[PDB]
This record gives C-alpha cells, structure tokens and sequence, in this order.
C-alpha cells in the first residue's frame, strides 16, 4: 500500500495484496508475564545484597528485555545459596536491620532457600532509566536488601510483571553479512 | 502545487496554524491520568495560565550533517513566562507537552529528520537511533511537510515531580536522510519549537525571598 | 498467569503470596497495532 | 476573663483564628460588581492561587502618640509571592481586599484605634479625621477586642485598573484616644495587618524580558 | 488473625492449637480515637 511516511499511523500490509492468506498466529511466548517469569543468575557480594534488579545482566533474556521498558513493576522470587542464616529486609531499612532476626530470616536448609518477597518500593511503578543526574538510579527504586554470613549465588525471578513504554532492545552485530552460530545439532 | 492539509492548534490565548500538516502523534495515551493522588492531600490546583505556547530555536540542518545528527532539548527548559514561575513557587508538578517542530526550507530540498519525544532520555547510544521509532514521534520529509506535531501526557515513577531535579521528557531531532538543496531547494533549514504545556497542576507554595 | 501450571489452588492466602493492587479514581501497544492500516489506498485492478 | 467571641477566617490554604472578634465590616458593598465588561473583550481570568493572606507590620502604638497619629498602607503593596508576580505579568487587574487588623496588647491597657479602607487616599486633613466613620471601619478597643475585620470590593472609575499607576484603596489606623499602660497593661502594642486579595482577576498578558 | 496465611483449615482441633477462652458474667483506644472532636469552634468565614 502506499500510506504517507512522514505520519506515524502503523501500515500493517498482509500477503493477500498479492494473493496469499494470512495464518493464525500464537503469541504466548511474547507475552511479557510469561516471558519474564523465569530465575536468572546474578554475581552476589559476600554478605550485603541489595536486591535491585537493575544487577541482571543486560545481555540476559532478563536483563536485555526489563531494559527495553522504561517503567516496571512487579513482584520477586529469589533463590540463594548461602552460609548461615538470611535475612530479607525491606525497602526503606537501616542497613543495621540485616543483623535482626525478627525481620524475615530463613534458617539453613540445603541446599538453597527459595522466598516470595512483595514489592516493597514507595513509587507506584520503578523505571530502568531515569533523568535526574545528566548512570545512578534513586535509591528507593530496590526491592531491600539481604544478608546472610556468605551469599553464593543469586537469582531473581520477577512475578506479576507489568512493562511501560517500549525502549531499543539490540541484537549482536554481525562483522559479515549474517551472523552464524553452532546451532545444536544431532 | 502547495497543501489542504491544514491545521490549528490553540492553547491557551496564542494559536499556530500550518498547512501542510500530517497529523498529530498521541504518544502513549489520550488523556492523562489521575492528577489527584494520595501524594498531594487533596491541595493540587490547575494553573490553566500557564497553558500556552513558547518557543525555542533547536539547531540548523545544513547539509553536512548526517545520519544520526541529533539536538536533545529536556523538558521542563527555561521559562521566563508563567509556566516558568510556577516551578519557583510550587514544590511539585505535574503537566503534559503539546509539541510542535518546525523545519521549513521548501519543496524543492530533500533530506529527513525524525522528531520523537522520549522520556527519561539521560543520553543515547548510536545502534539504538536504529530504533528511535518505538518513541512518540513523526518525520519531517520536505517534499511532503514542514511541521511535526506530537502530543504526550505526564509520566513518571511518581503522581507529581520535582522539575528541579528530574526531566521526564527529552524532544530529539534527528537526521535519518542528510538534507540536499540541488539547485531550487532552500540552502539550510532552521528547526524551530513551539511548544504549550497542558494540563499544568501545581502542589506546595514555597515561602518567598522575603 | 506468567510461567505457572499447578491446577490445585495456593495453600496461601493471596495476602501473603502477592503484593494487594490498589485502585484510584494490551492497553496502548495493542490498540496501536490494533488500529494499524490494513487496506490499499489506490484503485485496485485485478 | 477572656472571651467566646471566635472567629476563623480562611483565604486559601491560609487559615486566621481569633477569640475577641467584634465580627466583620462589609465597605460598600456584599458581593462584587460584574468582572466581565467589554474593556477586556472576554480574554480576563480568575488566578485563585493569589487569594490568600500575606502580613505586615504597620507601626507600634505608643503612648506618646495621640490623637490623629495616623498610619497609612496604599493597597495593592509590594508582594513577593504569587499576586505580586500577577502585577508583572497582567496589564490589567482586579480585586477586592479581605483586611484584618491586629494590635495585642492586654486587656489592662485603654486607648483606641479606629481602622478604615479609604478609597483614593491621596493624604487626610486633621479636620477630616473627624469623619473617618465614613469610610468601612471598625475599632480596636483594648478592654473588647484586639482584631478588626473589614472586607472591601473592587471599586474604581474602571473596571480593571492598572495598579503601577494607581492604587484605589488605602488601609488607615488612626490614634483617636492615646494609649494607656497604668500597672498591668502591656508596654505598648505593634499593630500588624494580615491581608488577602479576594477575586483577583487578570487580562493582558506582558512579553517576558527574553 | 495475626500473622497467617494458610487457606486450609488446621489439623488439629482448635482445643489442641490454642488455650480455650471462658467468659464470665479496638474496646477502648478505638472508641476513644473515634470519638475524637474533628470540627471548628469558632463561626467560620469563607
């Protein structure tokens, strides 16, 4: 079809201009609760980890898709290997508070402590970017922090999550005319 | 020869009118939403003065600039006019943009620029121009048009912001097509803003200097 | 709703399983492309 | 021994409280005349936010002043919030006065003050102060009261007026019977006005200085 | 009523769980908040 260019409208032309028949399509893959609903690993620091998961490698699945939104929300699972007991705190804690018991602490079982933790933030929505210092992200956008006397792995899986205005989402850039792989093969 | 394709646009007391218009971009919604939260105990109040169009020179698009060329304009900007005082005198606002960008050269120039409004814009890196498209946004391509024209609401982590400390929308203008003048076409093509905040709401009287 | 199967109900409440959404007062990328322009624009022939 | 005559007076986001009221002074008028009249040609607006009250100090009663010391405050006055800003960026404006008076000494001092809202008052003759009852008025009598109340419309030879050039209305307190301490009366009293612009409207909007 | 969550009804009786209550014959800081004075005092002016 020829539309105007310089407008913006979406033009969607299908196969039947020239005589071919649109198929049905089935897009539950790219459903964006779907498709964030999984672990992803992240590299924890010794003891203090705040759970931010701007941490998810932007290379990920994860990571490069929560960056192509600008604006998020969700809810958190974590798994943790770790020494010791954990202790979860809020969004709003004193640091000190990682040492209290009282504030939601899972006592060793091995081989890894899975949690549901809500969000915890005081905005209604956090944001992958944001325009203030121009990098550094306010501190309230964290979903708290946790503690445990060594932490060995991490993983964040986000629940519920909801994504607002679309932003670049980037693949590898071939050096020769397509990129080409060792795809698994029998 | 020339268009009747003809628009007027009004806010406030001043108008801007174009005939060769293309239509405008609504981006992400078509109205705002709630501007009375919890945040603001009920005190906000709409200062319908402040809704009106300003104007701002952007940059000039000569020929050899090229893909990827671009002016990044933050939003809220200086404003020396109502719109401008409320930010000394109001803790929080909030407001959306109705922007128009002027490039007139004549028809007789080739060469393209994109206009997107995108927010939280703290800076953008060359591969992801390749996608400035996902934004609210509308070309300016000279054989066809000469105004761009996007509206955009309020958004942003918070009800209400603190304009003096975060910008939640950038306007950028970028060249796709690199401009020609060959031998009728205008030599160089000024961009031009003219821009109204809508919908401006105000929350927390500042003491004065006094 | 996302990547969950179990056909039996949570033994928890939703109170502690979720976060509780609170009201005031594909939303706009699917009435985008929804809305796109499908059709021809000349006269066709044949 | 103190007393249940208590009223709260709120001007906006600004609220005012006192326990010996005396009750209010109307001047001229309940209500004001039509602020819509064919010198603005429909293009006048109400601005809310400047309706609310702004202080400051008048003189301080002694007992060496007597009778006919008087203090006078042209109204509108310097203002460094929100109405002051509308006087820069309107040509024209309108608005009536809501004006109350303090002077806090004790119950154990006598003496008088009589408060008016004179319209024109370019300057008084001594004979004159005489009649000043004509004028909206109350008084201020240590053994009652210590707040006066008069709320005052718009009034002019025009419907809008030009407040660079003229000022309608002064705010007058005049010494009619001296000051008296005697034992257990406060020193002497400073006499204060706290004040809020009531309906302003604007029309004729100013360039900025950019 | 504290903090629980389970949907499922207890395994146990309710005699096993918790002491029982006996009865002879927010209470206070609740009806002493609600009864709490939220006017004006004076005559009010616009």
């Amino acid at each position: 079809t020829t539309s105007a260019g310089e407008s913006a409208d979406p033009v969607t032309t299908t196969v039947e201009n020239y005589g071919g028949e649109t198929q049905i399509q089935r897009r539950q893959h790219t459903d964006v609760s779907f498709i964030m609903d999984r672990f992803v690993k992240v590299t924890p620091q010794n003891q203090i980890n705040i759970l931010d998961l701007m941490q998810v490698p932007s290379h990920t699945l994860v990571g490069g898709l929560l960056r192509a939104s600008t604006y998020y929300f969700s809810d958190l699972e974590i798994a943790v290997k770790h020494e010791g007991d954990l202790t979860w705190v809020p969004n709003g804690a004193p640091e000190k508070a990682l040492d209290n018991t009282t504030n939601p602490t899972a006592y060793h079982k091995a081989p890894l402590t899975r949690l549901a933790l809500p969000y915890t933030a005081p905005h209604r929505v956090l944001a992958t970017v944001y325009n203030g210092e121009c990098r550094t992200l306010p501190t309230s956008f964290n979903y708290g922090a946790i503690k445990a006397t060594r932490v060995t792995e991490l993983l964040y899986r986000m629940k519920r999550a909801e994504t607002y205005c679309p932003r670049p989402l980037l693949a590898i850039h071939p050096t020769e005319a397509r990129h080409k792989q060792k795809i698994v093969a029998p | 020869l020339l268009e009747d394709r003809i628009l007027t646009t009004r806010n406030g007391h001043t108008t801007s009118t174009t005939q060769s218009s293309v239509g405008v971009t609504y981006g992400y919604a078509t109205a705002e939403d709630f501007v009375s939260g919890p945040n603001t105990s009920g005190l906000e109040t709409r200062v319908v003065q402040a809704e009106r169009f300003f104007k701002t020179h952007l940059f000039d698009w000569v020929t050899s600039d090229s893909f990827g060329r671009c002016h990044l304009l933050e939003l809220p900007t200086d404003h020396k006019g109502v719109y401008g005082s409320l930010t000394d005198s109001y803790a929080y606002m909030r407001n959306g943009w109705d922007v128009e960008v002027t490039a007139v050269g004549n028809q007789f120039n080739g060469g393209c620029l994109l206009v997107a409004m995108v927010p939280e814009l703290c800076s953008i890196q060359k591969r992801e121009l390749y996608q400035l498209t996902l934004f609210p946004h509308q070309f300016i391509n000279p054989r066809t048009n000469m105004t761009a024209h996007i509206t955009v609401p309020f958004v942003g982590v918070n009800r209400y912001d603190q304009y003096k400390v975060h910008k939640p929308w950038t306007l950028v203008v970028m060249v796709v097509a690199p401009l020609t003048v060959n031998t009728e076409g205008a030599p160089q093509i000024k961009v031009y803003a003219n821009i109204a905040p809508t919908n401006v709401h105000v929350a927390g009287e500042f003491p004065s200097k006094e | 709703s996302g990547n969950t199967g179990s056909i039996i109900n949570n033994y928890y409440m939703q109170q502690y399983q979720n976060s509780m959404d609170t009201q005031l007062g594909n939303d706009w990328f699917s009435k985008l492309a929804s809305s796109a322009f499908s059709g021809l624009f000349g006269a066709l022939l044949a």
